[PDB]
């Protein structure tokens, strides 16, 4: 009941958040899938008639929901922002995962070794390499893998305007912090961001001067430790990698299941005719039709359920964005573990990822603490902070770290009695008055 | 709109094979030119940006006039005709900082 | 037939004492332990925090803390009739059995 | 425009969430539910391939999920706590419920 | 197509049982862990634990 734990100091921990976004546009035709340039089988297909229509229907909706995912994701300002020339924030040093100005394309370097972190391969001449896919290097574009119309529809958002937005949504943050989020933006120094970000949290700013420059090497370490998370542990981007393992998957199997001879006498149209005489072989061809359209309908029913997912996904990372990201949020857990102070967007293959900068205690000593102090006959309750002892002196300290004062009347006002409280305890508060009437 | 192909296998006798190293393009200015993503009838290419009216793809959106929101007067039967553009990622802007 | 049931990977003794434990560092860390390491303090003292959270000064507290105490003991009776004058409390896992 | 109301007393209430988390983990046997035993069944069922295992991959993917949701919603803290031996809370009594 | 059909029930409710799971944790992490100053999402009036 008389025992308190207060923090003595504090660290600054940074982690990271693989949100999915968007995933491969695909689209199927019935007719290449089903018949091959044959007459007899699009006039038996045509039979079924507005299965087709509705599926294309529901791709095409897929299609545009994903990318209006991504608009509300990134697109939420109109106005682009742009870091100063000179890079002078009292300590802080972005650079690391601002964009290198010097190399042609605006990629950061987090997004760099992200990339480099996957098996790539060294025969040959690294050119291109790779300007879509989800972290990996492989051969020619979507007509090498097009043998049967499986086209695969470009994103409307391209990665350069990803990273554009990025880039705008983290300047706007070091320069306009939470204020262009809510209307124009307004310029404040990086430095004096952090401590009204501290005030949020129910920290006194007055540390974060004593500490701002140590407080930006703790930034600037914990950047370092990113790098380490990537060579640690390559689970980092396990939900990007599994849904686009799942949808090639998917594509694979449905391209296989052409061959499929769902009881025919051969998987082939083409044999089946020239064999089999072609009335005999109306039931046979309608069998196949038929197989082959429960298939496409449950591999449609399948990106269904994975669209719901990645527009869930989505929903919460737009809803990070406009908490964590532009304002300050304080949802516990919600923005990373430990107290909110920013976060930190950043562009990822069909996702985004989210570094939360948070506030978190290092070290913590007990203390002696009593409900108030009952002086003269009047109570005498914190209006902030919370009364500690050392064994012989009563002293007043803020709420979440430790800062000592003389207690006087200023920080504290009269409620109640001695009587009234339970566990109180006799103290004498500082009057400023009193030695002011003694000259 | 031919989406995902290259408009060089459709029929075309009025031209001669000249050598050139990108499917005979010889223009003075922003004239139609062959698109990656595919190839577009109807619309010539403008090197000023806007915003998006019709989404395509890969950033190219599609508009009627070529003009964004006029509080004044619309399009006529002038010159001006569909165009095709890459759409003007927001609007620009610098933040005095110190 | 085969309709083989996996067993869930956590086990009720599990989830138990994982509520145990999180009600014990509610009761005494209070919500320091999930923003960071936990921070032992009075109970008494956590509500006088909270009720200041809801714009309610703490004063009020103290002058009727062991009331509370006793309105919130006189709560969890109550619970106890939710389940007497009510059954449908369970009814969302009893339908999804 | 001259009248408001202010709480003279307050009541501290509780009321109760039941919120669904995981359900019973079930499988299903393609061989053993569609065919006995009987080796044709079997021929002819293993034409079809793929749909079983990707129906199997499906149901691993919801057990997995599964027991994700139950690590997060109760496997939050690494660090067990656990109630002093004598229960002093200031008049709180929570033995009911610990 | 009985199995099929079987499936996706299953999926429709994993899906739902995978939507109370994330509102559950979110609670806990914001009812139960910390306080919530949102309305009407840690029980009705002003939340206190």
């Amino acid at each position: 009941n008389n025992s308190i734990a207060i923090p003595t100091n504090f660290t600054i921990s940074v982690t990271t958040e693989i949100l999915p976004v968007s995933m491969t546009k695909t689209s199927v035709d019935c007719t290449m899938y089903i018949c091959g340039d044959s007459t007899e089988c699009s006039n038996l297909l045509l039979q079924y008639g507005s299965f087709c229509t509705q599926l294309n229907r529901a791709l095409t909706g897929i299609a545009v929901e994903q990318d209006k995912n991504t608009q509300e994701v990134f697109a939420q300002v109109k106005q682009i922002y742009k870091t100063p020339p000179i890079k002078d924030f009292g300590g802080f040093n972005f650079s690391q995962i601002l964009p290198d100005p010097s190399k042609p394309s605006k990629r950061s370097f987090i997004e760099d070794l992200l990339f480099n972190k996957v098996t790539l391969a060294d025969a040959g001449f690294i050119m291109q390499y790779g300007d879509c896919l989800g972290d990996m290097a492989y051969r020619d574009l979507i007509c090498a893998q097009k043998f049967n119309g499986l086209t695969v529809l470009p994103p409307l958002l391209t990665d350069e305007m990803i990273a554009q937005y990025t880039s705008a949504l983290l300047a706007g943050t070091i320069t306009s912090g939470w204020t262009f989020g809510a209307g124009a933006a307004l310029q404040i120094p990086f430095a004096m961001q952090m401590a009204y970000r501290f005030n949020g949290i129910g920290v006194t700013q007055n540390v974060l001067y004593e500490n701002q420059k140590l407080i930006a090497n703790q930034f600037n370490s914990a950047i370092g430790k990113i790098q380490d998370s990537l060579s640690s542990t390559a689970s980092a981007l396990g939900k990007l990698q599994d849904v686009v393992n799942q949808n090639a998957q998917a594509l694979n199997t449905l391209v296989k299941q052409l061959s499929s001879n769902f009881g025919a006498i051969s998987s082939v149209l083409n044999d089946i005719l020239s064999r089999l005489d072609p009335p005999e072989a109306e039931v046979q061809i309608d069998r196949l039709i038929t197989g082959r359209l429960q298939s496409l309908q449950t591999y449609v029913t399948q990106q269904l359920i994975r669209a719901a997912e990645i527009r869930a996904s989505a929903n919460l990372a737009a809803t990070k964005m406009s908490e964590c990201v532009l304002g300050q949020s304080k949802r516990v857990d919600f923005c990373g573990k430990g107290y909110h102070l920013m976060s930190f967007p950043q562009s990822a293959p069909h996702g985004v990822v989210f570094l939360h900068v948070t506030y978190v205690p290092a070290q913590e000593k007990n203390f002696t603490t009593a409900p108030a102090i009952c002086h003269d006959g009047k109570a005498h309750f914190p209006r902030e902070g919370v009364f500690v002892s050392n064994g012989t002196h009563w002293f007043v300290t803020q709420r979440n770290f430790y800062e000592p004062q003389i207690i006087t009347t200023d920080n504290t006002f009269v409620s109640g009695n001695c009587d009234v409280v339970i566990g109180i305890v006799n103290n004498t508060v500082y009057d400023p008055l009193q030695p002011e009437l003694d000259s | 709109l031919y989406q995902d192909v290259n408009c060089t296998e459709v029929p075309v006798a009025i031209h001669a094979d000249q050598l050139t190293p990108t499917w005979r393009v010889y223009s003075t200015g922003s004239n139609v030119f062959q698109t990656r993503a595919g190839c577009l009838i109807g619309a010539e290419h403008v090197n000023n940006s806007y915003e998006c009216d019709i989404p395509i793809g890969a950033g190219i959106c599609a508009s009627y006039q070529t003009q964004t929101n006029s509080p004044g007067s619309a399009s006529s039967v002038a010159s001006q005709s569909i165009i095709a553009y890459t759409m003007s990622l927001g609007a620009e802007n610098s933040v005095a900082y110190s």
